[PDB]
C-alpha cells in the first residue's frame, strides 16, 4: 500500500513507471533500468557503477577499508534473476519501514520534502536544480525530464557499504542550508550485519549464543533517515566529527564519528553531543530556513516548468511549515520550526525505529560489527513484512531467536570478511608481543567534544524565557498532529538536456591512520591476559591449560583464570567408560567456577574478574574484590576522565521599580531559571559520563563474556581432543553431542553474564553517582547560594512595591533555595538496565553519604569518595578484632583528622546535614570529669562550625556562626543507676539539622533533644573533621568510636532507625558492652528478668545444679558513680562444637558448649533431658563424665521471623530436638536454672524480658570494677 | 637515652627565670612531660604537667598563674617559665618523661634554683690543725672549716680527689648571719704527717672561688 | 587534692630484714581498673627513681626484692630483704587525677651493732681570730646510734645557743655516722678564757668523756 504495483525485473519498459533513466553524471553515461516504485521514489537494481567515477571495478581495493567488516562480490547482482529478488526485497522492506506508525512518518515526511528551486542565478525569479531530476527514457525515443527525491541503487564495491550519496553544486551546500537535493542511497537487501549482543540476558534468559543479525529493515530506515536530513538541508557538515584521543597503547588506533551519525543513530550516541553544540546547529538551520523564506518572497518568476509560481511557492511554504500572512509575505515560526526540527533530527532515529520493529539491534554504533551473512528476505517462510525474521507462531517468535544467526541457521549464510583480522592494529610488548587488533582497543573521546556556557552569567528580567525527553508516547502525538494525503504532485517540466552533468557531493579528504605501531610496555595489559586464553585452534591435540601465563610462548599457550583444581581436572589423563562422567563434573565444575559471587553501593561482585583481564590497576595476586572496595570503579577504568564544571556563572536580576507585578514576575522567572540550571549542569555530567565512563565499562563487559567464551572453547577442545583418542569403536557406544554440551555452557555462560552485567552496572552508576555528580553538585549548590543573596536583597530593595507579600516572598525564596533539586537519571537516560541499576542505588541511604569511614583492608578509608586525605595519628587504637572500632587516647597524637576534597565540598553544606557513629563512652571516674567539657569530633574555621563533646553523663551537639551564636542539643544520662544502658556500652548517635528548622539528637533511634537553629546562622563548612580528645582533664581517659557518616541531608525518623538496624549486625551475638561475643572467653552472667542475683554452682556433678541467689553489691566512687556490681557469680564460656567460621566471634544458630568456672576449674554445662516435667534442671558436670547427657546449646540472637530478642542459649538433646532455652525456674524454693521449653513457645507470641534473658558481661577497663 | 634541665642560679625576690630541660635517644613528641621540684631537703612536688602536642598543661595550685610550661617538640626541648618568684621556689628541679600510661619513669640530674634578695658571696677557708696533742691510736684528724658563703653549694675533695677513704663532709649550716657554713674532716694516720701532706680542694662555683688549703700543725 | 598519708614517719631496720612501708589516700586513686600509685626510691643527691608503677607493676631492671601491692586507698611497699644499699627516702606518688602528690616519704635507716665515736677537737685558726671571730670545732667521728649529748664547757662554765651540730649520713660502708659541734665566739669573748673543752655522752661510752686545750 506504499509501493502499488508488484514489480517484476523482466516487466517492460512503459516510460511511465517502468523506464529506462539517465542521472546526473560526469560526461556521458548510458542509462540503465529503473523502477518508480512510489511518487518521488525511483529504485535502480544495479551495482552503483557509474556515481563514483573514480571506483573503476567492483573488486576490493588495493589496499583496504579501515572498516571492522568488509564484503566484496564482484559477481553480485549481475544476472536478471538477482535483479528481480532486488527489485521484491527492498520494496518488501519499504512495506515494512511503512507498516510502523514512525515508518509511515519518516516515508511521507521524505516524498514531501523537495528539493528547492535553487538555480536561478537572478533574485527574482526560481528555477529547478538539473541534478535534482533524471531523465526518463520513453519507449518511442523521446525523454521527458523527472523531479526527483530518492533513489536506491545496488552497492558498489564494498557491497555493504550503504551511504546517502547526493550531487554538488559549485558554489552551495545543498545538504547543509535547507535547499535539499536528491539522495541517492547505496543499498542492498541482500546481506546484512553479524554482531553480538549481551545485555538481553537480563530479560531473555535463555538468548542464542553467538552472532545475530541486524534486520535489514533498521539499516534501511537509517540510510532512509540520513537521507531525510540531507532532502530537508539540515545534515550536520561532516568536518564536524567527534574527535578521539589516538596516542596510548589502549586507545584506538583511529576512528571517525560523525556528528551527523550521532545524531542520526539517535538514543544513546546522540547523547554524547553537549547541548552548547545542539543548540548551535539548531539555530543555524532556524536561520537557513529564514534565508529560504525570505529568496521565496523575492521571487515574482518561475521558469522551466507549467506550474503556477503560487501553486510552487506554497509547495514550499507546506516543506519547510512556513506561516503566510495576508499578503503572501512568508516567515518561519520558532514554535513550528523547533518541532519539525525536532522530528527529523530526535525523532527519526535508528533507535526509534528499533523499538518498533521490536528486533534486537546493536545499541551504539560503539558496538562493532563482526561478520556479514547472506540473506534472502523475499520468501514469506523467511522474513514477513510484520515481524521481520522473528515469525510469531514458531520457534522465531522467542528470544529474539529469528535473528540469531546459529538458531536461523537457514537464514544466514556466513561469508568471508574482507578486512583480514590484523589489517588494522598495534603492537603491545614487554621489557613478547602481540597485535591487537585496532577495533578491539578502547574508544577514548577528545575532551575538546565538551563544550559549555555554564560559566556564563544570565540577567534575569521580567520577561525572561521559560522551557518549554523523547517517549513512544510523544511520538504518538506526532504522528496524530500528521497530515498524511495532499501529496505533492507529479508536474510537467521543460527538458533538460540528454545528460545531467554533475559530481557527487565532494567529501573529505579523511586520512588513513597510521598502522601499529610499536608500544613497549611494563606490565602484561589486559589485551595481553585476553591472548593467552586463546588458541590455537586447530588440530592435533595441543590444548594442557595453565595458569601463569607465559602460557603465550606455546601451545599449549592456553592461560585460564580457574583454579588447579580444575586446570588438573581436565589435564588428565582418563578413558573410557569414566569419560562420561568426566563430562558432567566439568559441566558443574564450570558452573561453580563461573557463578561464583560475593560495601553497599557495589551489592554484587564477580572475584575472577581481576585474573581474567588483570585488572587492571593489575597489581596482584587476585584479591581484586579487596582492590576493588577499597578504591572504587574507578580500578576498571583504563583512563580517568576529567570532571570539570567551572564556578557556574550568577545570576543578577532587573528590578523594575514602584511595579509589583513585573518584580514578582522576575522573581519566579529568577527561581524557575534556577531550576534550568540544575537540570543543564546534571545533563552535561550525564553526557560526560555517558561517553567516557559507560563506555569503558561497557567493553570490559563485552571482554568478559569474551574470557567465558575462551573458555568454554578451550575445554571443548580438550574434552573433543581425549574423545578422539578412544573407541572406537564404542566409540559407537557412548554417543555424545557437543551440540549439547555446547548447549549447556552458554545456558551456563548466561547464567554467569546476568551476574557481570549487573555487577558492571552498578560500577557506571557508583562511579557517575560518587565521583562524577558530586563536582557539580557543589557549583550548583554555590550557584544557588549566591542567587538566594541576590534574590532577598531584592525583596529587600523593593520592599515598599511588594509591602503586602513581602513574607510571602522570602518563604518561597527560602524553601526552593534552600532544597537540594533530585538527580532523577530517568531524565537524563532511557535505559531500563541503568535506570533500575540507580532505582536500586537511591533506595540505600548510605549511598549517598558524603563521608563514610570504614576500616578496609588495613587502612580506614572513605567509601564515599569525598575525603581527600585521612590522616591517622602516632597512637590511635585499632580493635583487633574488629579494625572498625577505633580507640582514642588523651594524647594528642591519638588523633584522626578527615580532610575532604576542595572542589567537592562547598560553604552551605552544613545548613541540611546529618552525622551518625556509634560511640563507647567509658564510665566516668574522677572527680575532675564532673565539670569538664571535652570536644572529641571537631568541625570548626574560627569560631564557626560545628562540634562533638562529652561531660559528666552528657553528649552534646553544637553549632556556631559565624560571629555569635551557638543552639546546642545534649543528651542526659546517669552514673547513679543499677543496670545502665549507656555507661562503657556501644550507643548509636544521630544528629540532624535544618537551617529554618532544628538542631535533633538521637540515641540508638529515639529521638532526644531538639532546638531551633533557625535563628541563625549561617555556618562556616569547614574543610576539616578531626577526632580527638580535645580538652579532657582526665589524664587516663579515652574513648571509642566506630562507623562515622556525613549525610548532605536531613534523616528522618524512619531512616535513622534502619540505619540503627542495618549497623547492628543482628547476626552476631554480642556480650553486654555491644562487643562481639566471642568463644573461650569468660563471662560474668547477668540474667536481665532478676538483675538483683548472679550464678551459682551449689554442687559440681549431677548431684548438684546451678542457681540465682543474691543480692549482687554495689560499685561506687563517692560522688561520681554507684551502680550495680557486674562481675559477680559464676563464669561461662562459650566453647566451640562445630563452627567453621576460621575466627572467634559467636554467630546467630551457632551450635557451642558451655563452660562453666568453678574454683579456677572449667565444668560443663549440662542436663538429664529424660527428667520427667517440662523444666530440666541444669548442672555443672565434670567436662569428661558428661556422657551422653544433653550439653549442645544452640546460641541465638534473633528469632525466626527475625525478631530481635536477649533470649541466649537453646539446649538440644543429641537427637537435635530442641529442649528448651537456658533460663530459671521458680516461685515454689529456689531459683534454680532450667532449659525450659516454654521459653521457645514464649519468644515466638512476644518479646517481652523473660528469664531466658541473658548477657554475658566480660571485664572491661571501660567499667573498671575491681575482681 | 637522657634529658638535662639547666637554667638555674641565684635569682630575686620578684624575679624571673627560664628552666630548659634537653631530651634525645627517644622519640619525645609522642609523651606527657612533667615537672618535679623537690626543696633542700625536704618532700618531692608536682609542679607542671605538659600533654605531648604542647596543648594542654596541668599546674599544681601552689604555682598556678606563676609559672608557665610549654615545648618545641622539633628542638626536643622542655620549658618552664618562672615569674615573680618567692623564697618558697628554693628547689631543685627535675622534668621527667611519663610513659603513656604508667608512671613518670626517665628523670634528669636537676638543675637548682634559688629565690633571696641576698648577694652572691664567697666561703672564707680556715684550716682545722690537728692536735698536736696526739696520739693516740690512731690516727689523727684534720680539716677545713669553710665558713661564710652563699648561696649554696661548696665542694670539698682531698688532694685533687686522690684521697677519699676516711673523708667526712657535713651538711652545710645557716647561720644566724644568713649565710653559709660547713667543715671538712678526714682520719689519717700520726705517722705520715709531717711526711705526706694534706691539701683541701674548694669549689664554690656561684662564685668562681677556688681554695686549695693546706692543712698541717 | 589527694592527700597521701604515709607511714611510719622513720623505719630504722638491719639488713635482711622486712620493710613495708604503708601509704594511703584522702580519696581513691584508681579509674579504669588501675591503681595509679607509684613508688620511689631516692638516695640522697639524686633523681628519684621509680621502683614500682600501677602500685603493683615491678619497674624493668629493679630487682624482686621491691614488690608493690593495695588498690584505691591503701597502698603497701615491700622489702623481702633489705639492703644496707636500701637506706632510702621512699615515696609514694598517685598519679590518677591533678594535683599529682607525693606522700612525704619514709626515711629507711640501717640498723647495726652500737659503735662508740673517735672524737676531735679544733682551736680556732690563727688567721680566723684575727677576722674577728673565733670558731671552735668538736668533731664525733664514725659512731651508731645518732642520739648524743655534747655541751660545750669554757673554765668548766656551760655554754648554750651559741653552736650548732651537723650530722653526715650513714656512711654505708659501716652504717655509720659523723657529727661536727661548732662553737661560735667573738676575738674578745674567746681570748678572755684559758681551757677550752667539748664532752660527749653517748651509748657506746661506759662514762662520759671529754676533749680539752688551753690556749698555747
Ligand atoms: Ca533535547
Ligand atoms: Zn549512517
Amino acid at each position: 500500500p506504499f509501493v502499488n504495483k508488484q514489480f517484476n525485473y523482466k516487466d517492460p519498459v512503459n516510460g511511465v513507471d517502468i523506464a529506462y533513466i539517465k542521472i546526473p553524471n560526469v560526461g556521458q553515461m548510458q542509462p540503465v533500468k529503473a523502477f518508480k516504485i512510489h511518487n518521488k521514489i525511483w529504485v535502480i537494481p544495479e551495482r552503483d557503477t557509474f556515481t563514483n567515477p573514480e571506483e573503476g571495478d567492483l573488486n576490493p581495493p588495493p589496499e583496504a577499508k579501515q572498516v571492522p567488516v568488509s564484503y566484496y562480490d564482484s559477481t553480485y547482482l549481475s544476472t536478471d534473476n538477482e535483479k528481480d529478488n532486488y527489485l521484491k526485497g527492498v520494496t518488501k522492506l519499504f512495506e515494512r519501514i511503512y507498516s510502523t506508525d514512525l515508518g509511515r512518518m519518516l516515508l511521507t515526511s521524505i516524498v514531501r520534502g523537495i528539493p528547492f528551486w535553487g538555480g536561478s542565478t537572478i533574485d527574482t525569479e526560481l528555477k529547478v536544480i538539473d541534478t535534482n531530476c533524471i531523465n526518463v527514457i520513453q519507449p518511442d525515443g523521446s525523454y521527458r525530464s523527472e523531479e526527483l527525491n530518492l533513489v536506491i541503487i545496488g552497492p558498489s564495491a564494498d557491497i555493504i557499504q550503504f551511504e546517502c550519496k547526493s550531487f554538488g553544486h559549485e558554489v552551495l551546500n545543498l545538504t547543509r542550508n535547507g535547499y535539499g537535493s536528491t539522495q541517492y542511497i547505496r543499498f542492498s537487501p541482500d546481506f546484512t550485519f553479524g554482531f553480538e549482543e549481551s545485555l538481553e540476558v537480563d530479560t531473555n534468559p535463555l538468548l542464542g549464543a553467538g552472532k545475530f543479525a541486524t534486520d535489514p529493515a533498521v539499516t534501511l530506515a537509517h540510510e532512509l533517515i540520513h537521507a531525510g536530513h540531507r532532502l530537508y538541508g539540515i545534515a550536520i557538515n561532516p568536518n564536524r566529527v567527534f574527535k578521539v584521543n589516538t596516542n596510548a597503547y589502549y586507545e584506538m588506533s583511529g576512528l571517525e564519528v560523525s556528528f551527523e551519525e550521532l545524531r542520526t543513530f539517535g538514543g544513546h550516541d546522540a547523547k554524547f553531543i553537549d547541548s552548547l553544540q545542539e543548540n548551535e546547529f539548531r539555530l543555524y538551520y532556524y536561520n537557513k530556513f529564514k534565508d529560504i523564506a525570505s529568496t521565496l518572497n523575492k521571487a515574482k518568476s518561475i521558469v522551466g516548468t507549467t506550474a503556477s509560481l503560487q501553486y510552487m511557492k506554497n509547495v514550499f511554504k507546506e516543506k519547510y511549515l512556513l506561516s503566510e500572512d495576508t499578503s503572501g509575505k512568508f516567515s518561519v515560526d520558532k514554535l513550528k520550526f523547533d518541532k519539525l526540527y525536532k522530528m527529523l533530527t530526535e525523532i527519526y532515529t535508528e533507535d526509534n525505529f528499533v523499538k518498533f520493529f521490536k528486533v534486537l539491534n546493536r545499541k551504539t554504533y560503539l558496538n562493532f560489527d563482526k561478520a556479514v551473512f547472506k540473506i534472502n528476505i523475499v520468501p514469506k517462510v523467511n522474513y514477513t513484512i510484520y515481524d521481520g525474521f522473528n515469525l510469531r507462531n514458531t520457534n522465531l517468535a522467542a528470544n529474539f531467536n529469528g535473528q540469531n544467526t546459529e538458531i536461523n541457521n537457514m537464514n544466514f549464510t556466513k561469508l568471508k570478511n574482507f578486512t583480514g583480522l590484523f589489517e588494522f592494529y598495534k603492537l603491545l610488548c614487554v621489557r613478547l608481543c602481540i597485535k591487537v587488533n585496532n577495533w578491539d582497543l578502547f574508544f577514548s573521546p577528545s575532551e575538546d567534544n565538551f563544550t559549555n556556557d555554564l560559566n556564563k552569567g544570565e540577567e534575569i528580567t521580567s520577561d525572561t524565557n521559560i522551557e518549554a525527553n523523547i517517549s513512544l508516547d510523544l511520538i504518538q502525538q506526532y504522528y496524530l498532529t500528521f497530515n498524511f494525503d495532499n501529496e505533492p504532485e507529479n508536474i510537467s517540466i521543460e527538458n533538460l538536456s540528454s545528460d545531467i552533468i554533475g559530481q557527487l557531493e565532494l567529501m573529505p579528504n579523511i586520512e588513513r591512520f597510521p598502522n601499529g605501531k610499536k608500544y613497549e610496555l611494563d606490565k602484561y595489559t589486559m589485551f595481553h591476559y585476553l591472548r593467552a586464553q586463546e588458541f590455537e585452534h586447530g588440530k592435533s591435540r595441543i590444548a594442557l591449560t595453565n595458569s601463569v601465563n607465559e602460557a603465550l610462548l606455546n601451545p599449549s599457550r592456553v592461560y585460564t583464570f580457574f583454579s588447579s583444581d580444575y586446570v588438573k581436572k581436565v589435564n588428565k589423563a582418563t578413558e573410557a567408560a569414566m569419560f562420561l562422567g568426566w563430562v558432567e563434573q566439568l559441566v558443574y565444575d564450570f558452573t561453580d567456577e563461573t557463578s561464583e559471587v560475593s560495601i553497599a553501593d557495589i551489592t554484587i561482585i564477580i572475584p575472577y574478574i581481576g585474573p581474567a583481564l588483570n585488572i587492571g590497576n593489575m597489581l596482584y595476586k587476585d584479591d581484586f574484590v579487596g582492590a576493588l572496595i577499597f578504591s572504587g570503579a574507578v580500578i576498571l577504568l583504563e583512563f580517568i576522565p576529567e570532571i570539570a564544571i567551572p564556578v557556574l556563572g550568577t545570576f543578577a536580576l532587573v528590578s523594575y521599580i514602584a511595579n509589583k507585578v513585573l518584580t514578582v514576575q522576575t522573581i519566579d522567572n529568577a527561581l524557575s531559571k534556577r531550576n534550568e540550571k540544575w537540570d543543564e549542569v546534571y545533563k552535561y555530567i550525564v553526557t560526560n559520563w555517558l561517553a567516557k565512563v559507560n563506555t569503558q565499562i561497557d567493553l570490559i563487559r563485552k571482554k568478559m563474556k569474551e574470557a567465558l567464551e575462551n573458555q568454554a572453547e578451550a575445554t571443548k577442545a580438550i574434552i573433543n581432543y581425549q574423545y578422539n583418542q578412544y573407541t572406537e569403536e564404542e566409540k559407537n557406544n557412548i554417543n555424545f553431542n557437543i551440540d549439547d554440551l555446547s548447549s549447556k555452557l552458554n545456558e551456563s555462560i548466561n547464567k554467569a553474564m546476568i551476574n557481570i552485567n549487573k555487577f558492571l552496572n552498578q560500577c557506571s552508576v557508583s562511579y557517575l553517582m560518587n565521583s562524577m555528580i558530586p563536582y557539580g553538585v557543589k557549583r550548583l549548590e554555590d550557584f544557588d547560594a549566591s542567587l538566594k543573596d541576590a534574590l532577598l536583597k531584592y525583596i529587600y530593595d523593593n520592599r515598599g512595591t511588594l509591602i503586602g507579600q513581602v513574607d510571602r516572598l522570602k518563604d518561597k525564596v527560602n524553601n526552593t533555595l534552600s532544597t537540594d533539586i533530585p538527580f532523577q537519571l530517568s531524565k537524563y537516560v532511557d535505559n531500563q538496565r541503568l535506570l533500575s541499576t540507580f532505582t536500586e542505588y537511591i533506595k540505600n541511604i548510605i549511598n549517598t553519604s558524603i563521608l563514610n569511614l570504614r576500616y578496609e583492608s588495613n587502612h580506614l578509608i572513605d567509601l564515599s569518595r569525598y575525603a581527600s586525605k585521612i590522616n591517622i595519628g602516632s597512637k590511635v587504637n585499632f580493635d583487633p578484632i574488629d579494625k572498625n572500632q577505633i580507640q582514642l587516647f588523651n594524647l594528642e597524637s591519638s588523633k584522626i583528622e578527615v580532610i575532604l576534597k576542595n572542589a567537592i565540598v562547598y560553604n552551605s553544606m552544613y545548613e541540611n546535614f546529618s552525622t551518625s557513629f556509634w560511640i563507647r563512652i567509658p564510665k566516668y571516674f574522677n572527680s575532675i570529669s564532673l565539670n569538664n567539657e571535652y570536644t572529641i569530633i571537631n568541625c570548626m574555621e574560627n569560631n564557626s562550625g560545628w562540634k562533638v563533646s562529652l561531660n559528666y553523663g552528657e553528649i552534646i551537639w553544637t553549632l556556631q556562626d559565624t560571629q555569635e551564636i551557638k543552639q546546642r542539643v545534649v543528651f542526659k544520662y546517669s552514673q547513679m543507676i543499677n543496670i545502665s544502658d549507656y555507661i562503657n556500652r556501644w550507643i548509636f548517635v544521630t544528629i540532624t539539622n535544618n537551617r529554618l528548622n532544628n538542631s535533633k539528637i538521637y540515641i540508638n533511634g529515639r529521638l532526644i533533644d531538639q532546638k531551633p537553629i533557625s535563628n541563625l546562622g549561617n555556618i562556616h563548612a569547614s574543610n576539616n573533621i578531626m577526632f580527638k580528645l580535645d580538652g579532657c582533664r582526665d589524664t587516663h581517659r579515652y574513648i571509642w568510636i566506630k562507623y562515622f557518616n556525613l549525610f548532605d541531608k536531613e534523616l528522618n525518623e524512619k531512616e535513622i532507625k534502619d540505619l540503627y538496624d542495618n549497623q547492628s549486625n543482628s547476626g552476631i551475638l554480642k556480650d553486654f558492652w555491644g562487643d562481639y561475643l566471642q568463644y573461650d572467653k569468660p563471662y560474668y552472667m547477668l540474667n536481665l528478668y532478676d538483675p538483683n542475683k548472679y550464678v551459682d554452682v551449689n554442687n559440681v556433678g549431677i548431684r548438684g545444679y546451678m542457681y540465682l541467689k543474691g543480692p549482687r553489691g554495689s560499685v561506687m566512687t563517692t560522688n561520681i558513680y554507684l551502680n550495680s556490681s557486674l562481675y559477680r557469680g559464676t563464669k561461662f564460656i562459650i566453647k566451640k562444637y562445630a563452627s567453621g567460621n576460621k575466627d572467634n566471634i559467636v554467630r546467630n544458630n551457632d551450635r557451642v558448649y558451655i563452660n562453666v568456672v568453678v574454683k579456677n576449674k572449667e565444668y560443663r554445662l549440662a542436663t538429664n533431658a529424660s527428667q520427667a516435667g517440662v523444666e530440666k534442671i541444669l548442672s555443672a558436670l565434670e567436662i569428661p563424665d558428661v556422657g551422653n547427657l544433653s550439653q549442645v546449646v544452640v546460641m541465638k540472637s534473633k528469632n525466626d521471623q527475625g525478631i530481635t530478642n536477649k533470649c541466649k542459649m537453646n539446649l538440644q538433646d543429641n537427637n537435635g530436638n530442641d529442649i528448651g532455652f537456658i533460663g530459671f525456674h521458680q516461685f515454689n524454693n529456689i531459683a534454680k536454672l532450667v532449659a525450659s521449653n516454654w521459653y521457645n513457645r514464649q519468644i515466638e507470641r512476644s518479646s517481652r524480658t523473660l528469664g531466658c534473658s541473658w548477657e554475658f558481661i566480660p571485664v572491661d577497663d571501660g567499667w573498671g570494677e575491681r575482681p | 637515652v637522657q634529658l638535662q634541665e639547666s637554667g638555674g642560679g641565684l635569682v630575686q625576690p620578684g624575679g624571673s627565670l627560664r628552666l630548659s630541660c634537653a631530651a634525645s635517644g627517644f622519640t619525645f613528641s609522642d609523651h606527657y612531660m612533667y615537672w618535679v621540684r623537690q626543696a633542700p631537703g625536704k618532700g618531692l612536688e608536682w609542679v607542671a604537667t605538659i600533654s605531648d602536642g604542647g596543648s594542654y598543661t596541668y599546674y599544681s595550685d601552689s604555682v598556678e598563674g606563676r609559672f608557665t610550661t610549654s615545648r618545641d617538640n622539633s628542638k626536643n626541648t622542655l620549658y618552664l617559665q618562672m615569674n615573680s618568684l618567692r623564697a618558697e621556689d628554693t628547689a631543685i628541679y627535675y622534668c621527667s618523661r611519663y610513659r603513656y600510661d604508667d608512671a613518670m619513669d626517665y628523670w634528669g640530674q636537676g638543675t637548682l634554683v634559688t629565690v633571696s634578695s641576698a648577694s652572691t658571696k664567697g666561703p672564707s677557708v680556715f684550716p682545722l690543725a690537728p692536735s698536736s696533742k696526739s696520739t693516740s691510736g690512731g690516727t689523727a684528724a684534720l680539716g677545713c672549716l669553710v665558713k661564710d658563703y652563699f648561696p649554696e653549694p661548696v665542694t670539698v675533695s682531698w688532694n685533687s680527689g686522690a684521697l677519699t677513704s676516711g673523708v667526712h663532709t657535713f651538711p652545710a649550716v645557716l647561720q644566724s648571719s644568713g649565710l653559709y657554713s660547713l667543715s671538712s674532716v678526714v682520719t689519717v694516720p700520726s705517722s705520715s704527717l709531717g711526711t705526706q701532706t694534706y691539701i683541701c680542694n674548694v669549689n664554690h662555683k656561684p662564685s668562681n672561688t677556688k681554695v686549695d688549703k693546706k692543712v698541717e700543725p | 587534692e589527694i592527700v597521701l598519708t604515709q607511714s611510719p614517719a622513720t623505719l630504722s631496720l638491719s639488713p635482711g630484714e622486712r620493710a613495708t612501708i604503708s601509704c594511703r589516700a584522702s580519696e581513691s586513686v584508681d579509674s579504669y581498673g588501675h591503681s595509679f600509685m607509684q613508688w620511689y626510691q631516692q638516695k640522697p643527691g639524686q633523681a628519684p627513681r621509680l621502683l614500682i608503677y600501677r602500685a603493683s607493676n615491678l619497674e624493668p631492671g629493679i630487682p624482686a626484692r621491691f614488690s608493690g601491692s593495695g588498690s584505691g586507698t591503701d597502698f603497701t611497699l615491700t622489702i623481702s630483704s633489705l639492703e644496707p644499699e636500701d637506706f632510702a627516702v621512699y615515696y609514694c606518688q598517685q598519679g590518677n587525677e591533678v594535683p599529682f602528690t607525693f606522700g612525704q616519704g619514709t626515711k629507711v635507716e640501717i640498723k647495726r651493732t652500737v659503735a662508740a665515736p673517735s672524737v676531735f677537737i679544733f682551736p680556732p685558726s690563727d688567721e680566723q681570730l684575727k677576722s674577728g671571730t673565733a670558731s671552735v670545732v668538736c668533731l664525733l667521728n664514725n659512731f651508731y646510734p645518732r642520739e648524743a649529748k655534747v655541751q660545750w664547757k669554757v673554765d668548766n662554765a656551760l655554754q648554750s645557743g651559741n653552736s650548732q651540730e651537723s650530722v653526715t649520713e650513714q656512711d654505708s660502708k659501716d652504717s655509720t655516722y659523723s657529727l661536727s659541734s661548732t662553737l661560735t665566739l667573738s676575738k674578745a669573748d674567746y681570748e678572755k678564757h684559758k681551757v677550752y673543752a667539748c664532752e660527749v655522752t653517748h651509748q657506746g661510752l661506759s662514762s662520759p668523756v671529754t676533749k680539752s686545750f688551753n690556749r698555747g
